[PDB]
């Protein structure tokens, strides 16, 4: 079937 | 035993639709333990901290212009896109409810008789259940257990009607649901 | 009138991770992190749509990294256990010897870790049972469903036994034919 | 009982694979992760273990995640000094210096070597259309070695000497590598990619999941290949 799309996770600012 | 402290992180992308794909809102949210800390609301256009914890994140993400442009466009490329992909087996999914009427097994109150209208196995959840007595709707005495989502793309609900039955009366349970063009009815002949 | 949710979570120190899509509260699918494949809630969905499981694996890695940073940033503030509300109902009006299904509703709880078992006359049942993964809630707690197909009888007494860190002891939800 | 040998229908056909065979060759052509006397330093999911292993070759990674069939297997080796050997992938390799991934390939280091760097030879007989064409040996420094390690060494050899895999396609239609343990137990792996226009390296390598090991001094290997026509 038609492809369900994914929204990519944003990386939080590093330590 | 296992008594170690737990640390949870959730990421949710909620696509809200109004009138199909007419008005759409993307709500991206981060939840640390049970606390939502930062979010991107397409109605706002940028990230906003919900609590102090998320301030560093909204600040960092808002400094990323590419991320911002893509998130703003996501209402189209992600939300309207996925709606179009799944609409046929989700938005348009329909399973007719099984409706049956019988007297409750409770019946406290002597010269009285509580009726039960069972409506089960249906989809979608939107459904209207009304009781009538000889053609006229019953406002009082009606009590519902509420809409129950079974977790398997099916719903059920019970709508009771307290009555003081008189031979010859006709109590009707009417069910309107997207699965049928005309209302479903089941009558209790008192 | 409609809401589609891509919900994810990573939990330490259990190393639990989940990625799923939700439609008006009902699960469309979730990704099996070990087999790296899409698990559709209803068989037919897999015939009408597709999904690239790899996308979930990439996101879950970012989710864990983010969890680690956030955990530290909060000075290691742990989650407060919220015990679940447990309910047992049939999917349809029960009638003797008529096949039916017991549904165990495990709701409003966190963290997303629970032990659920079915009991038939004090003994654990396994035949034909099924369960769902953790589903999201607006208050950010979770929901979960366990199912037990059965043949009604006036003799049997069932129990949905739930264990959760928020509960001081196992919670047994009783169910028996009363119709 | 041992795993039933494959019937023609049970084997992937290269003629049904329209992708690039070079992506299969890649996994076995002088390609592998190898480390000695190491201990895991992390874990992404409960069934995997992460090691600090650097790419001696081209410095392409210093962290390696190997996924196992289940949690118990990971628990078993989590706190042990071990040796690692396996075929790694990068495409869709994910986990929280560069990183690379793999499956199984773990063996306890303590008392699993040959006193003074000796190596154990392992027989490999190659069959083409049911007839033994060539025979050779691969070697290992381990008494109890993962089937994965031997498989990799066998295919590396065959790639160079029989063009087992080429950029686009292979001279062979079907191929499986079978192991015969000294107790009569046998098992095999399909050497060809699944049908379709793409090859999922990660999904293919997952078969090394079980971390299956065998006695190097007694195990025997058989590679059975077939040409489309004969």
């Amino acid at each position: 079937g038609e492809l369900i799309g994914t929204l990519n996770a944003a990386k939080v600012p590093a330590d | 035993g296992d008594t170690r402290p737990r640390f949870l992180w959730q990421l949710k992308f909620e696509c809200h639709f109004f009138n199909g794909t007419e008005r759409v809102r993307l709500l991206e949210r981060c939840i640390y333990n049970q606390e939502e800390s930062v979010r991107f609301d397409s109605d706002v256009g940028e990230y906003r901290a919900v609590t102090e914890l998320g301030r560093p994140d909204a600040e960092y993400w808002n400094s990323q212009k590419d991320l911002l442009e893509q998130r703003r466009a996501a209402v189209d490329t992600y939300c309207r896109h996925n709606y179009g992909v799944g609409e046929s087996f989700t938005v348009q999914r329909r399973v007719e409810p099984k409706v049956t009427v019988y007297p409750s097994k409770t019946q406290p109150l002597q010269h009285h008789n509580l009726l039960v209208c069972s409506v089960s196995g249906f989809y979608p959840g939107s459904i209207e259940v009304r009781w009538f007595r000889n053609g006229q709707e019953e406002k009082a005495g009606v009590v519902s257990t509420g809409l129950i989502q079974n977790g398997d793309w099916t719903f059920q609900t019970l709508v009771m009607l307290e009555t003081v039955p008189r031979s010859g009366e006709v109590y009707t349970c009417q069910v309107e649901h997207p699965s049928v063009t005309s209302p479903l009815t089941v009558e209790w002949r008192a | 009138e409609h809401v589609i949710i891509q919900a994810e979570f990573y939990l330490n120190p259990d190393q639990s991770g989940e990625f799923m899509f939700d439609f008006d509260g009902d699960e469309i699918f979730h990704v099996d992190m070990a087999k790296k494949e899409t698990v559709w809630r209803l068989e037919e969905f897999g015939r009408f749509a597709s999904f690239e499981a790899q996308g979930a694996l990439a996101n879950i890695a970012v989710d864990k990294a983010n969890l680690e940073i956030m955990t530290k940033r909060s000075n290691y503030t742990p989650i407060t256990n919220v015990p679940p509300e447990v309910t047992v109902l049939t999917n349809s009006p029960v009638e003797l010897r008529e096949p039916n299904v017991l549904i165990c509703f495990i709701d409003k709880f966190t963290p997303p870790v629970v032990n659920v078992t079915w009991l038939r006359n004090g003994k654990p049942v396994t035949t034909g049972v099924s369960e769902t993964v953790f589903l999201p809630r607006e208050d950010h707690l979770f929901r979960k469903f366990h199912y037990l197909p059965f043949l009604p009888s006036t003799e049997d007494v069932y129990d949905c036994r739930v264990e959760h860190w928020g509960l001081d002891e196992p919670l047994l939800k009783h169910w028996e034919f009363d119709a | 009982e041992s795993q039933p040998d494959p019937m023609p229908d049970d084997l992937h056909k290269s003629s049904e694979f329209t992708g690039t065979m070079g992506n299969m060759k890649y996994l076995y052509d002088d390609h592998y992760v190898s480390a000695t006397k190491v201990k895991s330093v992390d874990s992404f999911f409960k069934w995997d273990l992460i090691y600090n292993i650097s790419d001696k070759k081209l410095k392409n990674y210093d962290k390696v995640k190997t996924e196992l069939l289940n949690e118990d297997l990971a628990k078993k080796y989590k706190d042990e000094v071990v040796d690692v050997y396996g075929s790694n992938y990068y495409v869709n390799c994910y986990f929280s210096g560069g990183k690379t991934c793999m499956y199984g390939g773990i063996t306890k280091h303590e008392g699993n070597h040959f006193d003074n760097g000796n190596l154990q030879n392992v027989l490999v007989r190659v069959y083409e259309n049911k007839r033994n064409t060539i025979s050779f040996e691969v070697q290992t420094d381990k008494k109890s070695v993962t089937a994965q390690e031997l498989d990799i060494k066998a295919r590396n050899f065959l790639i160079n000497k029989k063009n087992l895999y080429e950029f686009n396609s292979s001279p062979y239609e079907t191929g499986y590598i079978k192991f015969i343990e000294n107790n009569g137990n046998t098992f095999w792996y399909d050497m060809m990619p699944a049908p379709g226009d793409k090859f999922d390296q990660s999904k293919y390598l997952m078969m090394y999941n079980d971390n299956k090991t065998v006695d190097s001094k007694s195990v025997k290997i058989e590679v059975h290949l077939t040409t489309k026509n004969g």
